[PDB]
């Protein structure tokens, strides 16, 4: 048997849930005598193998 | 007496052709730790020379 039996259908691996939210801040905020700046990127640090 | 046994998990059932029934290959390991208390008795004094 297989899963592709049902075209229609895919396999499904059961996943962990995770309910966390989290900001993207990104913006400047302006004022009469400063502006608050934020930016957000992004980041990937490689595999290292030695 | 402690009777212990794995409680069976059915295998899949619907769209996927000639499934039959099936059960969840599924196994349990674990611990037993068992506390035994023991009454002793104190030895009887002894009035032997040898």
């Amino acid at each position: 048997t297989s899963v592709n039996s049902a075209e229609a259908s895919t396999g499904a691996g059961g996943g962990g849930s995770n309910p966390v939210k989290s900001m993207w801040s990104e913006g400047a905020t302006f004022s009469a005598n400063s502006v608050t700046c934020t930016f957000s990127r992004q980041f990937l640090i490689p595999y290292d193998p030695e | 007496q402690i009777f212990l046994k794995i409680l069976p998990q059915s295998g899949p059932i619907g769209g996927i052709k000639s499934m039959g029934i099936t059960t969840l290959v599924q196994y349990a390991v674990g611990i037993m730790t068992v506390t035994m208390t023991f009454k002793l008795g104190p030895r009887k004094a002894t009035g032997r020379w040898n």
